């Protein structure tokens, strides 16, 4: 059997990476955590140094309490009871205000009014971590793609939980916390607009989402395949074509009769992933606001634009 | 036409049957004895396709629909125009995934790259087969698969799903699910990363993989690294297609009932199964 | 009793999505054409600008700054191999393999092959060499895995070619990327890390068999590798697979095969 570089065979050590400075503040950087030979099989061994900052500290004080809010609820529910806790865990929802609340703040804690609570906490723990994301590339010298990429995640949740809500007049209409709770939402919301894989934006984000692990798939088979001549260190065959990048783009020109570059698969990359969540996000939003019932729609547009 | 630097790469070997007779390329494609294969197979589907098109009564791309034989079949043959032509489109379909496959070995093989991309492949055949030949098998006849028609699909996936309760219950699905979702974080995740750092702020000069690992330190505490991340990509869409497959194969044939009610094996485990209180007391 | 959507509106989504396939069409030919900056325009077999280059234009060119004075690069721009090609055809018309006119290994061509990249070595972030023998490289050690330093190195012919004297190792990324092999005349080669199998005697080479080590290409400093020398070496040890195959699958069929 030949080696396929799944697993490393061999690690190595060296001094702890304290990393690229540029313009970071590094009075707000961590130590180095510990190294794990555990993960070292298969990525780096290394965990930490992390950033902290203030808007750091607020993104992870607003998540924990985001999260403690519903945790705190579900005991609760559980009856401060540990077993009935563990047992019922999947169970417990901490649900939004009802429909007649409409988007008021008058709900009481018990019966929405928590729910509200708990989602301001996310909402400034992802914005926050959002401008992070931001932050850090900057601090780098980095392009700003990651938090272009997360924002297209960022905008299919806030028309779930804010956007929608808001057009549909009431925040019953967010998605409740909860394991169980939120599948049984995601269905129900299905079977009350006749049906999502009727709207067309449910399926293009469905092409997006296989087309995403088709890539994948792709695009970290062609890396292994070919990182027997280095492809891996694909910023350099970007600056300094090799016989890596060759060998992967003539893999697909002879397969499918074309091929990318070591620089634009990534391109390929951001754009299958973000789509995701884009088209996703205006699906979900024109749904009960503009669009009633995707069956019915469809048997107006899509047979009767066939004219 | 030729890339620039391929005529180094066109070289004769690589091939797994037939010697020289069918190496070679015709344009931009290579051929050899699975391209032949795949061009026969793929035809003759297609054909076939086009002929159940012509029974069905309908050239609509958005209506022609080839499906499966009734259940009253069971795993036997059946006329033509009553899911013969499913059976063998799906023979068809079959011989043109897998020749697909071992033409990307004849291709490996050429350029002396190592064979992840065919091996990543099989994974979808074999979800592909899990429903149309392994599932349908398991559960005795071929009406279980679905049919082939671009709508009448989903309608399959629809009325199969309700067929055991809301589906999100099934366990495998949900593993299944969770690893689809990673795996397009990670594809935009890692497209932004490169991109992020072979395209800097407006004048810099491009960044390092020290960079990029820097990045991931500070956002996160960890960079799983260049050469991680696609094994990482490669692991996670895999795993994903694995779990759709098994949660499938499961389903009609050692579970049959509402997905729902398998998770009362949790709630009833005697130590807590009788404590009153909270959602199941 | 209110809702004012009824008479057009659903409209909305009619024109979203009609929208959304007319970007997706421009999305496709603006990743389509930033994926020709490399190896376009398309070539006939002999070098010359094809006739037909498709229905997608070049992109206009882009530069990326090459950090510690390395210069720019700008694509697309002027494609030439810039290095000797050994083959020649052996139809007469377009779309056939083309024959090695020497030995395709050590000509550098079909898996063979390498890219004539800069003479100069890959650079981490402080622009230092990236990949350094581990002796040179201060805090480097195995951390877990068998150490292959000292092993012996055995070829597909099941021939012993030499010893692994180090591992090279990607300081900034902290991965094995070589093992340096000293030959019986005391000379040392690099070995790819993914074209190697370490094993608890031996460390095995399916690639090469015993007497192609020699002809591995060598470095012209003995403890930094360039990115052309590099390019050389992982040509030459893929190109093994292929190339001798004939002293490979000659013994792992003399190994086996013995009752009839
Ligand atoms: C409603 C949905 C809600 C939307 C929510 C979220 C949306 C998030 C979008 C995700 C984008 C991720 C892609 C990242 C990227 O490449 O752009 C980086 C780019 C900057 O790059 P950087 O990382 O900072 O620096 C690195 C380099 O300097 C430069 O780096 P670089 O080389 O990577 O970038 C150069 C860049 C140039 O910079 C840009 O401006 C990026 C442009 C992308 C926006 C479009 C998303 C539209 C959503 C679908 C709508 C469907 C309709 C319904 O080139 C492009 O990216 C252009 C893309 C291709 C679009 C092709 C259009 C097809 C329409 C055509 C049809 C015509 C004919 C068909 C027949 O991002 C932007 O400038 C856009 C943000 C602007 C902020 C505006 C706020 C001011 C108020
Ligand atoms: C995977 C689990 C279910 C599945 C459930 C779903 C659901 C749910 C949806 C689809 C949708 C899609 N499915 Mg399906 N479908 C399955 C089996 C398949 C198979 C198969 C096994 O052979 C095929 C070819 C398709 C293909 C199709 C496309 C029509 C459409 C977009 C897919 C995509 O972009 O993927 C990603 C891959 C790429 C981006 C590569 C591009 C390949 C596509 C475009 C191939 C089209 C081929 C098609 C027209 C077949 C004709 C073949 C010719 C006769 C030769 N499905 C099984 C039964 N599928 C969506 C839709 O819009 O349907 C109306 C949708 O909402
Ligand atoms: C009975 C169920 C209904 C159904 C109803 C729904 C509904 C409802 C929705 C989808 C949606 C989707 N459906 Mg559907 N779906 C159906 C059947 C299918 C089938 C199938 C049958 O094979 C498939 C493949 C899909 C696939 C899809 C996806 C393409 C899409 C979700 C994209 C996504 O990445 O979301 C996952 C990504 C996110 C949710 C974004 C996350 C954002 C960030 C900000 C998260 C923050 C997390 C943080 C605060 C907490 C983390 C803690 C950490 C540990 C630190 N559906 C049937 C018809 N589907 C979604 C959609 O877009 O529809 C158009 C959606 O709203
Ligand atoms: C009401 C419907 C039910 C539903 C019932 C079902 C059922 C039923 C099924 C799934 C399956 C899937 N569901 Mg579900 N599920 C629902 C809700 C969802 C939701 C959601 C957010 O609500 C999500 C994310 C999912 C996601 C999942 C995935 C785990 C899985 C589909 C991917 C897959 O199998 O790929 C696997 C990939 C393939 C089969 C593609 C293989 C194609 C290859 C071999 C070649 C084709 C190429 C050729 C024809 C190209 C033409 C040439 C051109 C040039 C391109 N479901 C609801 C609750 N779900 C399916 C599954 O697991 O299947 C195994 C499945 O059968
Ligand atoms: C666009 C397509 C896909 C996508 C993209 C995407 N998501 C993104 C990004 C992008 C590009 C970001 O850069 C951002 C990110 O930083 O990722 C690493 C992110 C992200 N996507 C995430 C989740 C996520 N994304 C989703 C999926 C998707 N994201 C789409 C498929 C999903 C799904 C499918 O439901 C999930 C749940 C996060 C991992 C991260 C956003 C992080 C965030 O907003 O954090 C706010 C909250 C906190 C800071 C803390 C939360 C509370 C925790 C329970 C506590 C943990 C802290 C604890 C103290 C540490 C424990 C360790 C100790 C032992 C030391
Ligand atoms: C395993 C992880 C993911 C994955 C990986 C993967 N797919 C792959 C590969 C890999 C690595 C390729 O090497 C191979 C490729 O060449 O990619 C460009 C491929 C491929 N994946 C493809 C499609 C595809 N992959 C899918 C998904 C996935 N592929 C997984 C999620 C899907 C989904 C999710 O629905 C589809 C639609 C093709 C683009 C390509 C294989 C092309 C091929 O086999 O061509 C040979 C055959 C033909 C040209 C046509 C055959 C025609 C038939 C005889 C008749 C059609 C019958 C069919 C069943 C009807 C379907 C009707 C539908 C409406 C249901
Ligand atoms: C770093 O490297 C990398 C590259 O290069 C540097 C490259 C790629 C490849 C990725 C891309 C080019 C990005 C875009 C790709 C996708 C979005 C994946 C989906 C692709 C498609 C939908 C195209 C599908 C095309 C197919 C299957 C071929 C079409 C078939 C024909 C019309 C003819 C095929 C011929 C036959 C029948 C058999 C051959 C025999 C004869 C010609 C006779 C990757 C992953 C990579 O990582
Ligand atoms: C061991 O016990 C302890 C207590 C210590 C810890 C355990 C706690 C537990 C068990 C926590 C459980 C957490 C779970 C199960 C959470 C599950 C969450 C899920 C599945 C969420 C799914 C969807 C979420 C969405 C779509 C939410 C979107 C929210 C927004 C978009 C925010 C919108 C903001 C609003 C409405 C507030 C308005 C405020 C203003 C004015 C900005
Ligand atoms: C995928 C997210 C993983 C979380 C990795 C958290 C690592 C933080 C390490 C910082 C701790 C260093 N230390 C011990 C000096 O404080
Ligand atoms: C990065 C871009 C790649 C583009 C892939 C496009 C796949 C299109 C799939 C067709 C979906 C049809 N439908 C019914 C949802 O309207
Ligand atoms: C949604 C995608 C549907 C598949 C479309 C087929 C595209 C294949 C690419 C064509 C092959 C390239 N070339 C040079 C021969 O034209
Ligand atoms: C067996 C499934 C039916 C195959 C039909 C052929 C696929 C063509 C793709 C549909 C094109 C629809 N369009 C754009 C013309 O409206
Ligand atoms: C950070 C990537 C690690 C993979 C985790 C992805 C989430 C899937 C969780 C389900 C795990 C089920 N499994 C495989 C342990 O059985
Ligand atoms: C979603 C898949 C869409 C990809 C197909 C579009 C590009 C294929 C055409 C490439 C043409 C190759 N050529 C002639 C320029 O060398
Ligand atoms: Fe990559």
């Amino acid at each position: 059997a030949e080696y396929q570089n799944i697993f490393s065979q061999v690690q190595v050590r060296g001094p702890a990476d304290l990393g690229m400075t540029e313009d970071v503040n590094l009075a707000n950087r961590s130590g180095v955590g510990p190294f794990s030979t555990l993960l070292g099989w298969f990525g780096n061994a290394q965990l930490g140094p992390i950033y902290l900052g203030s808007l750091g500290v607020l993104s992870l004080f607003s998540g924990l309490m985001w999260f403690f809010t519903i945790g705190i609820w579900f005991w609760y529910q559980a009856g401060w009871n540990p077993a009935v806790f563990l047992r019922d865990l999947f169970f417990f929802s901490l649900e939004p205000p009802a429909p007649e609340y409409g988007l008021s703040f008058a709900a009481p804690l018990k019966e929405g009014g928590l729910w509200l609570i708990a989602s301001f906490f996310m909402f400034v723990a992802v914005w926050s971590w959002w401008g992070r994301t931001y932050l850090r590339a900057q601090a780098l010298g980095m392009g700003k793609h990651t938090a272009w990429a997360f924002l297209s995640a960022i905008w299919l949740w806030m028309v779930l939980g804010f956007i929608r809500p808001i057009l549909m007049g009431s925040w019953s209409e967010a998605v409740p916390y909860g394991i169980f709770s939120h599948l049984d939402w995601t269905n129900n919301f299905s079977l009350v607009h006749g049906n999502l894989f009727y709207n067309p934006f449910h399926g293009l984000s469905i092409a997006f989402l296989y087309g995403s692990a088709l890539l994948f798939a792709m695009h970290g088979a062609t890396i292994l395949a070919v990182s027997r001549f280095g492809g891996e260190r694909e910023l350099e065959q970007i600056a300094d074509r090799g016989t890596a990048a060759e060998r992967a783009a003539l893999f697909w020109r002879w397969t499918m009769g074309f091929n990318a570059t070591m620089e634009g698969i990534h391109r390929w990359a951001i754009w299958m992933a973000v789509l995701v969540t884009l088209t996703g996000g205006i699906g979900i939003l024109l749904s009960g606001t503009v669009v009633d019932n995707w069956y019915v729609w469809g048997q107006n547009h899509g047979m009767a634009p066939l004219n | 036409a030729l890339l620039s630097f391929e005529r180094k790469y066109r070289v004769p070997g690589g091939t797994l049957v037939g010697g020289n007779l069918f190496d070679f390329w015709v344009g931009p494609f290579y051929v050899g004895f699975f391209g032949v294969a795949t061009f026969f197979f793929a035809a003759l589907g297609i054909i076939l396709i086009a002929w159940s098109a012509v029974l069905q009564g309908t050239w609509n791309p958005q209506l022609i629909s080839v499906y499966p034989p009734a259940l009253e079949y069971g795993l036997g043959g059946a006329p033509l125009a009553k899911g013969g032509l499913w059976q063998i489109i799906t023979i068809c379909a079959t011989g043109a995934f897998v020749s697909w496959a071992l033409r990307e070995v004849e291709i490996c093989r050429k350029l002396g790259i190592g064979y992840h991309i065919p091996f990543a492949f099989a994974f979808a055949i074999l979800a592909y087969l899990t429903l149309v030949l392994f599932r349908p098998v398991m559960m005795g006849a071929w009406g279980y698969a679905f049919p082939y028609g671009i709508w009448t699909h989903l309608d399959w996936v629809s009325n199969t799903g309700y067929t055991y309760g809301n589906f999100h219950y099934n366990p495998a699905h949900m593993i299944a699910i969770s690893f689809f979702f990673t795996n397009a974080l990670a594809l935009a995740l890692h497209g932004a990363l490169v991109l992020s750092a072979a395209n800097p702020e407006k004048g810099k000069e491009m960044r390092t993989p020290d960079h990029e690992d820097t990045f991931f330190r500070d956002l996160v505490g960890y960079s799983i690294g260049t050469l991680g991340i696609h094994r990482l990509g490669l692991l996670l869409s895999l795993s994903a297609v694995f779990f759709s497959a098994l949660c499938m194969i499961i389903t009609g044939t050692i579970w049959f009932d509402q997905w729902v009610d398998w998770w009362q094996w949790w709630v009833k485990l005697p130590w807590w199964a009788n404590i009153p209180g909270g959602i199941n007391g | 009793m209110v809702g004012v959507t009824a008479f057009g509106n659903f409209d909305l989504a009619s024109l979203a999505i009609y929208s959304f396939w007319i970007f997706l069409a421009g999305l496709i030919y603006y990743l389509q054409t930033e994926n020709m900056r490399e190896g376009y325009p398309l070539e006939n077999e002999d070098g010359t600008p094809a006739a037909n280059q498709g229905p997608f234009p070049l992109p206009k060119p882009k530069t990326f700054i090459l950090p510690h004075g390395r210069g720019t690069l700008t694509v697309p721009g002027p494609e030439s191999e810039d290095r000797p090609i050994a083959l020649a055809r052996t139809a007469v018309s377009e779309g056939f393999p083309h024959a090695p006119t020497g030995d395709p290994m050590k000509d550098g061509v079909g898996p063979a092959s390498w890219v004539a990249r800069r003479d100069l070595p890959e650079l981490d972030g402080h622009g230092h060499n990236k990949i350094k023998p581990m002796k040179a490289a201060a805090g480097f050690h195995v951390s877990a895995g068998k150490n292959p330093i000292g092993l012996p190195v055995r070829g597909c012919d099941l021939e012993i070619a030499g010893k692994v004297v180090d591992i090279w190792v990607d300081i900034p990324e902290q991965m094995a990327r070589f093992l340096e092999v000293e030959l019986k005349d005391g000379s040392t080669r690099l070995l790819p890390m993914q074209m190697v199998k370490v094993q608890s005697n031996r460390v095995h080479v399916n690639a090469l068999s015993s007497d192609l080590f020699a002809g591995i290409p060598t470095i012209k400093s003995p403890t930094e590798v360039t990115l052309l020398e590099e390019d050389k070496i992982c040509g030459y040890v893929a190109g093994g697979l292929m190339y001798a195959a004939p002293k490979r699958k000659s013994v792992v069929a003399a190994m086996l095969a013995e009752y009839a």
